[PDB]
């Protein structure tokens, strides 16, 4: 029993937390730790040799920045623990972790071995009343409104596609691809190498991605906007400098619909969705095109859906009606559907008790999360 | 500041500015994406 | 002994040394040694061959001067030993070297033998408790009070620029110059011979140094006062005779800008500025920009401010604010810093002990050195 | 149409950062061998029957270094100043090198990977519109040494003057993906040794003086298999005489300048070291490939004749590299002219005779046919 689960948002770019009921998450930072690589000679300067969030934003250029996750695979454990520590902070919520339990969101199809150590980590080092791991996709069909549909979830870390029937997600049909946001802002540090713009330090790699969300479009027809002559817009670096992007804004985030320019062997994301509807069985196959739902941070890009739409009908059958609903709070809708989840008196049953985790173990979390 | 204390030595500007400065000058896209069979 | 530390200003020019605590330097005299060139023929005469400080100030003419130290580089160590004897001596401080501790302010990019042999005279020849030597730019930063701020220190000896960024000093932006104060009285003596006035003697050659620190402008435009062909400042001798300066007296000082002018292939003081600060990272350049502290004897030339800044100016990026902050106090704003930093409890910690350095020996100096 | 001017033997450029390698396709070393720098008299010409000229290229401005202004044209790889750059190439067809006319013979010229598509863009313009040749082929620097060798497959470590960069090539097929260039390189080692020198009390200001750093460099520095161990101990101080007659004793930089190869951390750039560039392409390569691009390594450029390069280099890897993995290590005696010597043979080869764009393709399509037809 407690006042009010804290839902924490395990993202690849940007960590949300928030209080179950919150309509916003109050505090999003980014998940990667900043350490200062400049030697401290003088007295009263920075202190302590960690930066998370906000303080590493503002003295970026002083700090190392190094992500503890990879497509949704932590490769360091003390990092991404440390950060969990800094959610607790006086910064970020400011409350006991043994006071309130939590609801994280794991990618679909990831290791069980992630999700038991990241088990331990709460029960063990922050002796949470109860824990409850939830899928992205499910939750982003919730807050949609939505029970039956395919949600298309381009993260930062990994893209993937679930279709799921009244709730449930099907094992068997998911498509999961590691091209993501981080490969497009390095996909674009190739092209601004070869303009003339180089950009080696990690710190400046930060810059590199402000200017791929900041100027990238989706072009409708490719080889027309790369046969026509560019007005090569300018952008205003940090420092007062201005780079002409030119061809390079448009050419980058093609590396979604064509893999094949990065050298990966996989399908595009427009072959996924319609790939992963076509696996489902005939009587779905009409309603998941009907309920198709646009979620992940590199949906943004202007244009998506009307270069999107355009591909699914290549390669969607013909004289099928497709229907691609886009909810505002792209980015949020992962988090809103585990506030929802969070506040249901079945959540309740759903997660998993301290006292559980001990008496079982491991075993605990795999028999109520599966 | 401590002038008087400064005052005693023979090398301390005076009369001059103490800084020298330039002078200061001066929609997410929605869903609802659908075609016909 | 825990005894007020004393605190030694190793200028190139002048010394100043005094207790920590103290606002100012108490007792400040010339960095060189006189020696009598002429023959003692009556008795009662002034005893020793040897005039340190006022003595050589008021017996200027009987004595011979000789520079130790060139660009903060010690030539004759026999010459600094007897200057620093002289520190304890019964004119200036009048204390036991045992009793106090010592802290030496050095030049940054100093070579490694020369700190090597001063640090041995402090633990051999004076048995001094403890020896912390200390950068010229990081105690300029106590001084003003600032952790984050670009120091720009254009000395007697020599010019250099460190970058420190809230007490975090990047050690590869560093830029240091022999250009100085020193050289700039050669190059001016070469236009007062040009002019038909002969200065050959050491002692005639602090005349020409009396005349650079009286009568010296940084015109605003340099060409436009070359071909005005202003009138020419008379200025007064010792004697009474008086010297018709003219055009060598704005002329000469131009050499900080123009280092062509004296036939070195090196950087422009402004030019050192500004490349010390794109040397930086993005994130870092305009704060150092916008944070610009001036130090040294050679800034006190009349439109200095206003010749750097529009030098500056031209260099730096567009639309970006430069705020160049000049402390009054610019000679005695090294020293005052060296006294803060030995009154801070920490300090204890900061100096190498006399019975550490006979265990360790140099090794223990090169590592706490930064 | 049979006695065109395509059919005159055709020369070939190597565009080196640090010296310009000229010679005919059929030569079996290059004849005309010069530093790539610009040398500009700074004294003042008083007295009649003086040095002639403000421009001083090749052995002129080596036998009269003093006196002259040293300024590279081109910095890692990439050309800063044009004018300078096209007075070389007007040098290269002048009485003193080759001696014929660039409209009569086609040029073979050879950039570095991962270059600026303006400045290959802009070269090519020079190469017909300023010198009205024939026959214009770009070619890499990778393929160039492996025909050298006489090798389809193998990886091409080329660590020049401007850059160094690791191009694997299978059975001649690039894999455009797995190329690794890093900025840092011999030119920045001696600017970096300078440090060491300055720390010890040798000053060498002067442009004409940087020259005599680099002359050091090459003589007295050496690549110790265990770095902490020489720098921790108090090595014996190796005396250099200078060009005057002056002594200076080098000591511990010999060895603490030239790292900067293995750790970019010590100029305080934070890029993968030569060790981790060449581990690290192979790694990014299909798995069936990893093996046999390990097995065979191809050594270039100028910066591998530092002392024990190969021991320290094979160590390094070694560490990186997976157990159990035979390397093989291949350094041809004639590293600093592999690179021209490929040329030479693929500008021999009939092939070539397809491979090369004409002046009226370009006058047609423009830069659409230089950036066609290349890699
Ligand atoms: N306006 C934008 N346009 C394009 N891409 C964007 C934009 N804003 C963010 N992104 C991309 O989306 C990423 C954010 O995804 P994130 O919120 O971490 O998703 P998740 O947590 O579900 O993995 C950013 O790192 C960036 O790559
Ligand atoms: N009013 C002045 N105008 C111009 N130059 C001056 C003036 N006063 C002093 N100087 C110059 O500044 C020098 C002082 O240098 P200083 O800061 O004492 O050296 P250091 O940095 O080695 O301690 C004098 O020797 C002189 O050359
Ligand atoms: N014996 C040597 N030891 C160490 N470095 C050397 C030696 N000889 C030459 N170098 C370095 O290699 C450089 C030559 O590089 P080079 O092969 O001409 O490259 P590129 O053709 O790409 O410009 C010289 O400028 C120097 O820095």
């Amino acid at each position: 029993i407690a006042n009010q689960p804290v839902v924490i948002d395990n993202g690849s770019g940007v960590i949300k937390a928030g209080f179950a009921g919150d309509q916003i998450p109050k505090y999003c930072f980014p998940n990667y730790v900043g350490r200062p690589k400049h030697v401290r000679v003088m007295a009263g300067a920075l202190e302590g040799d960690i930066f998370i969030g906000p303080k590493a934003e503002e003295h970026r250029g002083l700090l190392s920045i190094r992500y503890p996750m990879e497509h949704g695979i932590v490769k360091d454990w003390n990092d991404m623990e440390r950060i969990w520590q800094y959610v607790y902070s006086k910064d970020q919520l400011q409350t006991f972790s043994e006071e309130h339990p939590v609801l994280l969101t794991e990618a679909p199809l990831n290791p069980r071995k992630n999700r038991e150590r990241a088990a331990e980590v709460f029960f063990e080092t922050f002796n949470v009343p109860a824990l409850f791991i939830s899928m992205q996709a499910v939750l982003s069909l919730y807050a949609t409104g939505r029970t039956t549909g395919v949600v298309l979830d381009s993260g930062d870390g990994v893209t993937h596609a679930v279709p799921i029937y009244e709730g449930f997600a099907m094992p068997h049909s998911i498509m999961r691809i590691d091209i993501a946001g981080r490969d497009v802002s390095r996909f674009l540090r190739l092209y601004l190498r070869k303009e003339g713009y180089d950009f080696h330090s990690s710190s400046e790699f930060e810059i590199v991605k402000a200017i791929k969300e900041r100027a990238c479009y989706l072009s409708i027809n490719p080889q027309k906007d790369e046969t026509l002559e560019t007005e090569k817009a300018q952008y205003y670096l940090p420092d007062g400098s201005t780079i002409e992007i030119g061809p390079s804004r448009f050419r980058a985030p093609e590396l979604l619909f064509r893999p094949d320019l990065i050298g990966e062997e996989s399908e595009g994301i427009h072959e996924v969705l319609v790939f992963a509807i076509q696996k489902s069985d005939m009587d779905l196959r009409r309603t998941l095109f009907s309920n198709i739902v646009l979620s992940g941070g590199s949906t943004l890009f202007k244009g998506f859906g009307d270069r999107l739409l355009s591909e699914v009908k290549k390669l969607a059958p013909k004289d099928v009606k497709i229907r691609i609903s886009a909810p505002q709070e792209r980015l949020y809708s992962t988090w809103i559907g585990g506030s929802i989840l969070a506040s249901l008196d079945t959540f309740k049953k759903m997660w998993v008790s301290k006292k559980e985790y001990e008496e079982d173990g491991a075993r605990s979390i795999h028999r109520k999360t599966f | 500041m401590a002038d008087p204390k400064y005052a005693d030595l023979p090398g301390i500007a005076r009369n001059e500015p103490d800084v020298y400065e330039t002078s200061d000058l001066p929609g997410y896209e929605s869903g609802e994406y659908e075609m016909l069979g």
